[PDB]
RNA sequence: GUAGGUGGGGUAACGGCUCACCUAGGCGACGAUCCCUAGCUGGUCUGAGAGGAUGACCAGCCACACUGGAACUGAGACACGGUC
RNA sequence: CACCGGCUAACUCCGUGCCAGCAGCCGCGGUAAUACGGAGGGUGCAAGCGUUAAUCGGAAUUACUGGGCGUAAAGCGCACGCAGGCGGUUUGUUAAGUCAGAUGUGAAAUCCCCGGGCUCAACCUGGGAACUGCAUCUGAUACUGGCAAGCUUGAGUCUCGUAGAGG
RNA sequence: UGACGCUCAGGUGCGAAAGCGUGGGGAGCAAACAGGAUUAGAUACCCUGGUAGUCCACGCCGUAAACGAUGUCGACUUGGAGGU
């Protein structure tokens, strides 16, 4: 149900992708809306995602040291 | 400064130092007099002003003003110093507390006695 | 009219003999009901300097639209290096102003105001900035007039 | 380059009023026309018109009252380098509600008063007084 | 009511900047003396070799005030 | 913790009758009210704006008999309370039991009233209160205790209060020796000589 | 073991937690790494506010128990007044 | 208990004579010192009063609110240019930013408001308000962003010609 | 043609004169220096000479009151007299 949408920035790991989730946040002091990036290691069972793809992801149990997110679907192919 | 420049590098507040570093944020410090002497003040004024070089417990060697008329301090006197610049003496950032430890009160004082460590007659 | 001495300054011009000293006098006057003016007098003696200032102040009185002993809205005044800010206050606040601004606001008949003086606080330039503030203030009725509306439509 | 057409429009009104111009003209846009409509109905300008087709041009007829310009001040608030948005409860009163703030809400560009009564916040385009 | 000084004669052995002087006293001790205010105000010049009265203090016997020049 | 020194010196410094004597005799007959106290008192120097503010504050303090810390607290309360701080401040001072006892006419001065209170001679709603700063509220009945009804100073103090302007916000009964604090005094009910806005400004520094 | 994978082992439990093998990744100017300082918070002080400073008392959380290791017992400890 | 030259409420006499000393800053003291020391008088606080330390304020003196850069401190010697910031105009679409409503949460204490209890107060306490936040759901779609298709006014290309101590 | 734009930390290049390296060149000029004066002194200004250098090639240096002591780009806002 609860998902993040972001862009694939690596696919060099077996069954794993790095996904960048871009956020647009008001700066606390100065009030300018800044772009902030959360990078997440995500599980990609079938190795379907390539770099540039837009992917929907969901939070799951730990799968490795760094992985606690899994691929839902590819929204847009690159 | 533009908003975007402040985002990249915020307003740095100036790190204002103490005027009384040898106290180390204590209201007084004890010390031992290493020398007790007189010094001539800066141009407009003239006097022989009573001072002492004091080795503090925390190991800072500082100069302290000995206020009031007349004092009993010698080398190896143990004194309490407070904060207090004397404008017309370079480097004198501390006053000796009168009527504390080895430093006597001022003789025959009747006004501002509490500033010079003198009991009520 | 109410009258108030703000500052008296001894000024000096060098001549071949030595120095000719003379006195300046910043004063303000007002009715305590919207009208206020400032004057600046020069003389060789202080009492003459004051009287000159008072006479100039009496003839250079502006009008101000006050809302029952306070301002209509926040106002910013500037003159030279003096930048002043004033805003309306509720009854019983009193005049929360500094030095020169208070004198102006007192005699003008502003009982309740919150004020601050930024930049230079030279009395001469502060008084001008203050009165510059009060003259550029707008009532509801005159805002309604220029905009071609009623007071109800504006407010 | 030109990066704020709205600031430009406001500057044209401000400069035009300072130079006692009868009217000011500029390249039109839907948003400019929207702001122009607020200015007109609040009575800070007399009228406006759009002329052209491929390259439309907005003309504004400036008001004067007893010689003096009606637009005392006109300030760009939200700008490209720093966008400003406000919730309905924190909509700014300009000149203790003698001026207007022009607010882009989800129900179109309007005054802060109308945004409050509608019960909407939005982007604070400009102050006018 | 003030504490008392020790007057003593001496010869100015050298002049120093800003009306400061080395003065060898009667007892043979060299003090760094300074000019009095009254002598400064009245423009009494002091030179190397001049015989001077020096007011000393018991608080410091390396310092003095030149109050008279003979 | 109280001022125990000479009274008329205070009146002289303010340049007004602070009512610190009973008022059987005129203040000019007991002292030189026009002249400030001391050697250099015949001089009348020009007083600064700060000095005007201070002397207004000290006037009100000296009337009621309140030291600075307690007065500053009364100011903080007035600032907090809704409405006019200046009017609130004077209401609080008028609330005080020592004042109320005086205004009813049981003490000849506020100092004599303060002693009555302090010496457990006053009851608020039938209960002994010996705190001078006790805030009396509307519809409270201040009274003299049966032991203190015989006190000759209380008989005399009533006769003095008959001379003075009677408070409209109180209602005393001389035979009973009790009175009802009907309401809080309005700003109109108190004297116009007090420029309370000067105190408001003084503390706004 | 660094990042991921596969398989075995391990844990109350997911997991490089561990191991073997395979792949060559992973993090970093949106400040990694390194150095210095520091228990965190509710709050507290100051300030018109926005801020700034602070984290004593009280209450929540964490860490430590002469110093460095280690486990045992137990529902729970790697245990202030337990063990080696 | 401190203070009484100004800031800063409060002034005289005597002693001293740039000495002794005072002092936060400006300053005071060299013979008639309201500034030193004492005294009389006064002012401010008061079971405290001063002094020191420390923080914020005043300081718009790091300026988001809320500052500057010709000469006061401050435009890189000049350009090109990657990252980054910013983006003319129209339609559709999306709904990230944004806005609205709702739900959950935001410990108690503390702060604030209206009450209550200790003779009053401090203090204790009932209820409320507040906790400006975070998440989710449902909506809104002007503006900003994404996506798609355009448009020609920004920016380029081509044609012809001109001046020039440009290299 | 159809927003392809503006700005730009880091980066890259250009950057007077002096200076540096290597090899040429060297009329005039001229730091240093030599002599002649002046003067209280004259390590100067003045006079007569004079080396580096000034010139060329290639490489280096990266600074100047490198100034409009005024960053770049865009829009808007009365006039007058000139130059090209
Ligand atoms: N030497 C010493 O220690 O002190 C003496 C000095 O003060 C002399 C004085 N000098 C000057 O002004 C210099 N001006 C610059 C050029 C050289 C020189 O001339 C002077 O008066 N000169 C005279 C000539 C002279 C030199 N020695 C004796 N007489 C002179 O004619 N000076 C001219 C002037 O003062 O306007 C001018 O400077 C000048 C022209 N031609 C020459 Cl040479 N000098
Ligand atoms: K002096
Ligand atoms: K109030
Ligand atoms: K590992
Ligand atoms: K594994
Ligand atoms: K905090
Ligand atoms: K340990
Ligand atoms: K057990
Ligand atoms: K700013
Ligand atoms: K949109
Ligand atoms: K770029
Ligand atoms: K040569
Ligand atoms: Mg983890
Ligand atoms: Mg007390
Ligand atoms: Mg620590
Ligand atoms: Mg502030
Ligand atoms: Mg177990
Ligand atoms: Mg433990
Ligand atoms: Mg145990
Ligand atoms: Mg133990
Ligand atoms: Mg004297
Ligand atoms: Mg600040
Ligand atoms: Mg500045
Ligand atoms: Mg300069
Ligand atoms: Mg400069
Ligand atoms: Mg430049
Ligand atoms: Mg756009
Ligand atoms: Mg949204
Ligand atoms: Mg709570
Ligand atoms: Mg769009
Ligand atoms: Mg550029
Ligand atoms: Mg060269
Ligand atoms: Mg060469
Ligand atoms: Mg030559
Ligand atoms: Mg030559
Ligand atoms: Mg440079
Ligand atoms: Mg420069």
């Amino acid at each position: 149900i609860r998902t993040l949408q972001g862009r694939v920035v690596s696919d060099k790991m077996e069954k794993s992708i790095v996904v960048a989730i871009e956020r647009f946040v008001k700066h606390p002091i100065y009030g300018k809306f800044i772009k902030r990036t959360t990078k997440l290691h995500v599980h990609d069972e079938n190795n379907e995602c390539g770099i540039g793809d837009v992917v929907e992801i969901r939070e799951c149990r730990p799968l490795s040291k760094t992985k606690s997110w899994t691929l839902v679907r590819v929204v847009e192919k690159a | 400064a533009t908003v975007n420049q402040l985002v990249r590098k915020p307003r740095a507040r100036k790190v204002a130092k103490s005027n009384v570093p040898a106290l180390e944020a204590c209201p007084q410090k004890r010390g031992v007099c290493t020398r007790v002497y007189t010094t001539t003040p800066k141009k407009p004024n003239s006097a022989l002003r009573k001072v002492c070089r004091v080795r503090l417990t925390n190991g800072f060697e500082v100069t302290s003003y000995i206020g009031g008329e007349g004092h009993n301090l010698q080398e190896h006197s143990v004194i309490l110093i407070r904060g207090g610049r004397v404008k017309d003496l370079p480097g004198v950032r501390y006053h000796t507390v009168r009527g504390a430890l080895d430093c006597s009160g001022v003789k025959d004082r009747k006004q501002a006695r509490s500033k010079y460590g003198v009991k009520r007659p | 009219l109410q009258e108030k001495l703000i500052a008296v300054n001894r000024v000096s011009k060098t001549v071949k003999g030595g120095r000719i000293f003379s006195f300046t006098a910043l004063t303000v006057v007002g009715d305590g009901n919207g009208r206020v003016g400032f004057g600046y007098g020069k003389a060789r003696e202080v009492p003459a300097a004051i009287q000159k200032a008072m006479e100039k102040a009496r003839r250079n009185m502006i009008n101000v639209a006050l809302n029952n002993g306070t301002l209509q809205h926040p106002v910013k005044g500037v003159h030279t290096g003096s930048r002043v800010f004033m805003q309306p206050a509720s009854e019983g606040t009193g005049i929360i102003a500094g030095g020169a601004m208070r004198a102006v606001l007192e005699v003008a008949g502003v009982h309740n105001v919150l004020a601050k003086a930024y930049g230079s606080t030279n009395p001469i330039n502060v008084v001008r900035a203050t009165i510059d503030g009060l003259e550029n203030m707008n009532s509801p009725e005159m805002v309604a007039a220029k905009r071609g509306k009623s007071v109800e439509e504006i407010l | 380059s030109m990066q704020d057409p709205i600031a430009d429009m406001l500057t044209r009104i401000r400069n035009g009023q300072a130079a006692n111009k009868a009217a000011v003209t500029m390249p039109s846009s839907k948003l400019k026309v929207a702001i122009a409509n607020v200015l007109k109905e609040e009575g800070f300008i007399e009228d406006f018109k759009v002329e052209g087709d491929t390259k439309p041009e907005l003309e504004l007829t400036l008001k004067y009252f007893q010689g003096k310009a009606v637009v005392e001040s006109i300030q760009r608030v939200s700008r490209p380098g720093l966008r400003i948005y406000k919730r309905k409860d924190e909509l700014p009163k300009v000149m203790a509600g003698l001026g207007i703030a022009v607010v882009s809400t989800s129900k179109g560009v309007m005054t802060d008063r109308a945004a409050r009564q509608a019960g909407l916040g939005g982007e604070i385009i400009c102050y006018v007084a | 009511a003030k504490e008392d000084n020790i007057e003593m004669q001496g010869t100015v052995l050298e002049t120093l900047p800003n009306t400061m002087f080395r003065v060898e006293l009667e007892n043979g001790h060299v003090v760094t003396a300074h000019i009095s205010g009254k002598m400064r105000k009245n423009y009494i010049r002091i030179l190397t070799g001049d015989k001077v009265t020096v007011e000393l203090t018991p608080y410091d016997l390396s310092k003095g005030r030149i109050v008279f020049r003979s | 913790a109280r001022y125990l020194g000479p009274k008329l010196k205070l009146s002289r410094r303010e340049g007004t009758d602070l009512f610190l004597k009973s008022g059987v005799r005129a203040i000019d007959t007991k002292c030189k009210i026009e002249q400030a106290p001391g050697q250099h008192g015949a001089r009348k120097p020009r007083l600064s704006d700060y000095g005007v503010q201070l002397r207004e504050k000290q006037k009100v303090r000296r009337i009621y008999g309140v030291l600075e810390r307690q007065f500053r607290n009364y100011y903080k309360e007035a600032a907090r309370l809704k409405g006019n701080t200046g009017e609130n401040l004077l209401a609080l001072l008028e609330g005080r039991l020592d004042n109320v006892v005086y205004r009813m006419g049981f003490g000849a001065t506020r100092a004599e009233a303060r002693q009555l209170v302090s010496h457990k001679a006053i009851m608020v709603n039938g209960r002994v209160v010996n705190i001078a700063s006790y805030q009396v509220s509307p519809n409270d009945v201040v009274s003299i205790r049966e032991k203190a009804k015989k006190q000759s100073r209380v008989k005399a103090a009533l006769e003095l209060a008959e001379q003075r302007e009677k408070p409209t916000w109180l209602e005393v009964d001389a035979g009973k020796m009790e009175g009802t604090f009907k309401r809080k005094p309005e700003r109109s009910d108190l004297s116009a000589d007090i420029n309370e806005h000067l105190i408001v400004e003084l503390y706004s520094k």
